[PDB]
RNA sequence: GGACCCGGUGAAAUUGAACUGGCCGUGAAGAUGCGGCCUACCCGUGGCAGGACGAAAAGACCCCGUGGAGCUUUACUGCAG
RNA sequence: GGGGGAUGACCCCAGGCGGUAGGGGAGCGUUCCCGAUGCCGAUGAAGGCCGACCCGCGAGGCGGCUGGAGGUAAGGGAAGU
RNA sequence: GAGCCGGUAGCGGGCGUGGAUCCCUGGAUGUCCGAAUGGGGGAACCCGGCCGGCGGGAACGCCGGUCACCGCGCUUUUGCGCGGGGGGAACCUGGGGAACUGAAACAUCUCAGUACCCAGAGGAGAGGAAAGAGAAAUCGACUCCCUGAGUAGCGGCGAGCGAAAGGGGACCAGCCUAAACCGUCCGGCUUGUCCGGGCGGGGUCGUGGGGCCCUCGGACACCGAAUCCCCAGCCUAGCCGAAGCUGUUGGGAAGCAGCGCCAGAGAGGGUGAAAGCCCCGUAGGCGAAAGGUGGGGGGAUAGGUGAGGGUACCCGAGUACCCCGUGGUUCGUGGAGCCAUGGGGGAAUCUGGGCGGACCACCGCCUAAGGCUAAGUACUCCGGGUGACCGAUAGCGCACCAGUACCGUGAGGGAAAGGUGAAAAGAACCCCGGGAGGGGAGUGAAAUAGAGCCUGAAACCGUGGGCUUACAAGCAGUCACGGCCCCGCAAGGGGUUGUGGCGUGCCUAUUGAAGCAUGAGCCGGCGACUCACGGUCGUGGGCGAGCUUAAGCCGUUGAGGCGGAGGCGUAGGGAAACCGAGUCCGAACAGGGCGCAAAGUCCGCGGCCGUGGACCCGAAACCGG
């Protein structure tokens, strides 16, 4: 029987028919970031490659 | 009785006679084609195997318990000398002459 | 009957027959 | 009084295996077994301890496992009272 | 790899081929289930004992002696190998 | 159905077809312990009342029978007559209830409500006609299997834990009582109208019960039992039961050969070496009882409920509901409900009163705060069947004078050891010798089959023989050349070595090893990458929409075949609303995801990945009894 992190699967995750996967941006905000402006325009989506297999993967089935 | 051991647990186990089961046979023709039920046991015949293979003799201890009989004539002398009567092999068994002078045993097989 | 086979038998024998098979519908 | 010679009995840890010499050199850096050399017949028993890194025991001294177990206080938390 | 392979195989030359973790391919015997229009053996099942034919091989076959009863599968399957 | 006094084969004696041994069932005895229970006690022993013969009581008095513990009802009277308790491998619910270990620490968490202990029910308990579930005004007992779903979801959101309604399936099934209203009374207070307990009314299934007034209406509706025989199934033995003989190599044949039969029963096993036909009480197939336990099923027992409107109304509970503190639930303090309760307040009897997850309006559901209820799932001590299950170091550890020998005070541990043969025919007699044991004879197919006596290998100790050995180094040894010795695979090889020639053993861990680093004394057998559910790629192949749960039926062999809840692909894009081959950010045609079909899916077989004790043994420790 199988399951997954359910969680990264919550937070950060989902993929695409293609076979791949993504999760929002995730620069710094949303904590410390008075920081700028143009710096917003800094969270839309990130696509990390290699690893996203333990995930994919470990999340496997229902995602 | 669906089983090899089975075999030893409803014929010795149970019902001796149930070895009387084993006495079972036929022998000569007038008799048997005659039929075949209704036995006598101590009777006469005359194996038909073992060296003594075509011999003649008679029935002379129902032996049922060894699981065989014997039959005076078949037999052996030991060693020491002095003569004996033999094992009889269930098995090879012959009976023509149907021990049946005796008004009981005309009255069951023969 | 079982001996009524004896005979569609003698009908047509052989190896194959070997093999055989019974089988109504 | 053993040990030694007789007769009777007759174990035991360790050990891959082995007919196992000294040298001066060497190799993983303290070699009977590898090189050169010198002495060198085959076996034994009564002994004497040096070497076989001899035996005993997978160091207790060491460090390493985000091992364990006991006592301590202004360590953390929690319970008993 | 490539030049024609009829199923083999045969010819050239290129072209290497030392290899532990470790990666890929191919084969060997071990006890069982088939008996894919399969059965040997009292003039020996099998194990044993001994060998200057068959294979790169792990094994085969086969012949001599032993021993009392079994079991072999030409082919695929299985696994306490 | 004709043999026997059990495994004892041996001596000595005996019962038996005017139905013995033994197979069955119901008996009567059942010494002492053990809940023990008459009383005591270090169990298996020692003590007491009543009856009892009366008994040797030769001119002198005893065992036997018996009897009685204590907690339970209650005919209470002075209490007479019923139940219990002790077991029991595994399985069941309640009562109580834990660390390891994972989280690569560890306090939350996990292992779990597991392991254990306790109590107790049963042959099954568990549970069980709904103040339920959820929302299509839809569903309805409880249970269990598949599925829902590893989803909704719980959380130092980390390791993990992980529901349910609905659909498919097995089964079906329903009933009661306080429930003061009515009347009956019985006992009290003290005469009224109070509480009281036995009788009925009703004694609620899905809202009704009474009490009143008129319509009523005037026979098929059996449960969890109750009942009768019924097929009572089994209970062990029930019994028939097809069909060959000659010849033959053989110590033995059932083999090799010649002719012969069976047949719904060629399932195997025993038979001196392998039979359908020799034995088999077997499968063919029919058989079978006076006693012990059912459904099916037949009947009455049937116990038992079973119609109409109206009326101001009184009648399933002592705590619902609310505050705090825990539970269970997927819920780990949370926006957090339902049900269950530890303490404290302490409502209502049908416009009543909980519920549909804080609460509130409205809608929709349900009617508690007592009880009984077979069947559908679990478990093997027992008996049977069957084996790609074992073969004496495997299997339960234990294939038969083993949970016994043996160490342990104890709780507890806990082994080894099977095999002659066709049957004893098991070695009379003679020999050396105190014997054991060895030499002959005899059984015999063979005893180098010979009494722990089948096969009986290796290691290891012997007896002879070939070769070889005293100025010689290395485990090894292997290449060359020589002499002796044998040539059942001869002009080629066997064996042994005298010399010389080149040579550092073998395993793990190691930068590196001969090793002086460890591993091993020697031989034989056991002994270590497995299975399951998932997922994951690769491949062998069946349809491209592919594919099957659980179950229903069919089943020497037992033959699969129907079952369409589901689940992955059929667009995806997004937190979502939602849109949609387009979409989200945004107010901009600038990018992210995708479109573009390339399409899977089931299965088989594999290299792997997660959960697993899971490549195999290894410790110090924690936790329960």
């Amino acid at each position: 029987p199988k399951m997954k992190t359910h969680k990264m699967a919550k937070r950060r995750i989902k993929i695409t028919g293609t076979g791949k996967v993504m999760a929002f941006k995730s620069g710094k905000r949303h904590q410390n970031t008075g920081k700028s402006g143009d710096e917003i325009r800094g969270k839309g989506k990130g696509f990390v490659l290699a690893k996203a297999e333990w995930a994919r993967m470990k999340l496997m089935l229902p995602r | 009785s669906k089983q090899p051991d089975k075999q030893r647990k409803s014929q010795r186990r149970a019902p001796l006679h149930e070895r009387h089961k084993q006495v079972r046979a036929t022998l000569s023709a007038d008799l048997r084609e005659e039929y075949g039920v209704r036995v006598n046991a101590g009777d006469t015949v005359e194996v038909l195997r073992g060296d003594f293979a075509g011999e003649e003799g008679e029935v002379i201890n129902v032996d049922l318990d060894k699981a065989v009989i014997h039959v005076e004539d078949v037999t052996l002398e030991k060693t020491d000398g002095e003569e004996v009567p033999r094992p009889l092999d269930t098995s090879n068994v012959r009976v023509t002459d149907l021990d049946l002078e005796d008004e009981k045993r005309e009255a069951r097989l023969e | 009957k079982t001996q009524e086979v004896v005979s569609l038998l003698e009908a047509l024998d052989v190896h194959a027959d070997i093999d055989r098979l019974f089988v109504t519908s």
